[PDB]
C-alpha cells in the first residue's frame, strides 16, 4: 500500500470535441501512474561491422495499463451533426519495459 | 472544497483521494463507517478475493468529485466477481450477505448515464 | 549524492569476438544507472475517427547515456584474421523520456 | 577479495566501488588520504569546476579491478579540462598547484594500451 507504487487512479473529465461544437457528456476515467521499483539502465554494445547503430542495451520499468476495455459515446453537435467519440477505460496499471 | 478527505487509513491511498458524507448505507461519519469495515477486516486476510477491500471501501467511503454533486461508487459486475468468491466464506461465521451490499443496487457497467468503477473481475 | 540517482557507473570486461576464436582485449567502461525521480504515467485519449489506435500518452523518464564518445580496436584472429570492434564509451548520463 | 572498498564518505558512491592502497600519490591508508583531500574542501565548495571532487578521488583513491593488478585513475584531458579552471582559484589562497595532480603523469586517453577514466570536460 506504497503510495508512490505504480497504480490505477480515478477521475471524471468532460469529453467534448476539440474543433466541432457540441455539448460536453462527463464522464469517469482512470490513469496510472506510480514509480516502478526496478532501476533503469543502458550499457554499451560491441559491433564488428564497419557499421555501428547498435548504441546500447538498456531496460527501464515504466508504469502502463495491464488491462483496458474500450468505450465509446454519442456527441450532439450544433446543426444536424451528432457525433461518436471512443476510448480506454483502464481496469489495471502494471510495470512493463519500456521498449515491448 | 466540496468533498473531504478519506480519513479512513484502511481505505486510504487507493484510486481517489476523496468522498462525502453520508454514506451510501447512510453512514453519517468516516469513524462509524470506520467501525463497520473493521468487522470485515477477518475476512480480508482470508484474500477470499483481492479486490475485496477497495471494493467495500467504494461501498462505503464512495468517492466523490468537485466536477458534480453526486457520489462514485463501484459497479455492480466487481462486485459480483466478488461477491461469488466471499458470500461463501462469509456464510462460514454463519454470516449472511448483507442486504446493504445488495449488488442489484449498483449499476451495470460504467457509462455517461451512470458512473461507477470497475475492476478486472467483471460480470454483467 | 544520491546512490540511487541515475548516474554513470565505471567498469572493466574484455571484448572477444562471439563466434571467432582470437584473443581477448581488455578495455574499460561505463554504463547507466539509477532511479529517474520523476514518476511515470499513462492516461486516455479520445479519437471520433472509426479507427483509433492513440490509446494513451504517458510519460517515463528513463536513464540513459546523455554523451558518449565512439572508440574502436583491432582483434588478432587466429590464423590470418585480425579484426575491428567499435562501441561507446559513456561520459555523461541522464534522464530522458522513453519515446524521444 | 584482490581490492578494497572505499573509506572515504568524501569519495564515496562515485563511479566505482572500491580501490587499492598505497595511493598513485603514494599514501599508505585511506585515512591519510582522507586527510589531503579535506585541505581541497574550500575549494570544492568554491565550485571552480563540477568535476573537482570526482578527479581528487580518481588521484587519491584510484578505481581497482579483480580483473587485473593495475590501477585505474583520470586521464588529463580530463585533469585540464579541471585543471585550469582551478589553477588560478587556488593561485589564490597563494598555492602553486601541486608537482602530485602533474597531469603530465596521466595517460592521454583511455585504451586498451592504457586505462584511465574520462569525464565530459576534455583535452589532448
Ligand atoms: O445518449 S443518452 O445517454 O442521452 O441516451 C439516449 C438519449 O440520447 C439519444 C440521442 O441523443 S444523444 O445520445 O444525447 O446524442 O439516444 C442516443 O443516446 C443513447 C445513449 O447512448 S449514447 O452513448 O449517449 O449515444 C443511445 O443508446 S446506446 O448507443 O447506448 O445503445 C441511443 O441509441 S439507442 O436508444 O440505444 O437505440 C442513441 O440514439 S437514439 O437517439 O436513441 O436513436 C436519445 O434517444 S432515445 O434513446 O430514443 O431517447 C435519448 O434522449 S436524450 O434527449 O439524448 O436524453
Ligand atoms: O594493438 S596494440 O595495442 O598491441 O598496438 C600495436 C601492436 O599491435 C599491432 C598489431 O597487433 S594487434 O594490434 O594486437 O592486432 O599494431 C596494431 O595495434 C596498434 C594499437 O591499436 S589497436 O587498437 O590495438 O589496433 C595500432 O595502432 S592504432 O590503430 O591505435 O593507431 C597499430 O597501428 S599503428 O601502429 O598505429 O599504425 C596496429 O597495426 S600494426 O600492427 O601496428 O600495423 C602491432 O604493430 S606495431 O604497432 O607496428 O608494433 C603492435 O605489436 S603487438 O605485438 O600487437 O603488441
Ligand atoms: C436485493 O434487492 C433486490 C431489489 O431491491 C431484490 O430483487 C433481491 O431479492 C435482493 N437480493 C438479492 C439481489 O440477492
Ligand atoms: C610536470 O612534470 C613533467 C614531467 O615530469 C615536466 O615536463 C613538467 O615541467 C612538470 N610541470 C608541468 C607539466 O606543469
Ligand atoms: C489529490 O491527489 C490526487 C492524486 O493523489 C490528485 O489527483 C489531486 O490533484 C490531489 N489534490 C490536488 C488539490 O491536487
Ligand atoms: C558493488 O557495487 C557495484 C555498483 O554499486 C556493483 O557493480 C558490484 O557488483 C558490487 N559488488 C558486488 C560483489 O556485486
Amino acid at each position: 500500500s506504497d503510495p508512490r507504487r505504480c497504480m490505477r487512479h480515478h477521475y471524471v473529465d468532460s469529453i467534448s470535441h476539440p474543433l466541432y461544437k457540441c455539448s460536453s457528456k462527463m464522464v469517469l476515467l482512470a490513469r496510472c501512474e506510480g514509480h516502478c521499483s526496478q532501476a533503469s539502465r543502458s550499457e554499451p554494445l560491441v559491433s564488428f561491422s564497419t557499421v555501428l547503430k547498435q548504441p546500447f542495451r538498456s531496460s527501464c520499468h515504466c508504469c502502463r495499463p495491464q488491462t483496458s476495455k474500450l468505450k465509446a459515446l454519442r456527441l450532439r453537435c450544433s446543426g444536424g451533426m451528432r457525433l461518436t467519440a471512443t476510448y480506454r477505460y483502464i481496469l489495471s496499471c502494471h510495470c512493463e519495459e519500456c521498449n515491448s | 472544497r466540496r468533498c473531504d478527505p478519506i480519513r479512513i487509513s484502511m481505505c486510504q491511498n487507493l484510486g481517489y483521494n476523496v468522498t462525502k458524507m453520508p454514506n451510501l448505507v447512510g453512514h453519517e461519519l468516516q469513524t462509524d463507517a470506520e467501525l463497520q469495515l473493521t468487522t470485515f477486516t477477518p475476512l480480508i486476510q482470508y484474500g477470499c478475493s483481492s479486490q475485496l477491500q477497495f471494493f467495500l471501501c467504494s461501498v462505503y467511503v464512495p468517492m466523490c468529485t468537485e466536477k458534480i454533486n453526486i457520489p462514485i461508487g463501484p459497479c455492480g459486475g466487481m462486485c459480483l466477481s466478488v461477491k461469488r468468491r466471499c458470500e461463501p466464506v462469509l456464510k462460514e461465521f454463519g454470516f449472511a450477505w448483507p442486504e446493504s451490499l445488495n449488488c442489484s443496487k449498483f449499476p451495470p457497467q460504467n457509462d455517461h448515464n451512470h458512473m461507477c468503477m470497475e475492476g478486472p473481475g467483471d460480470e454483467e
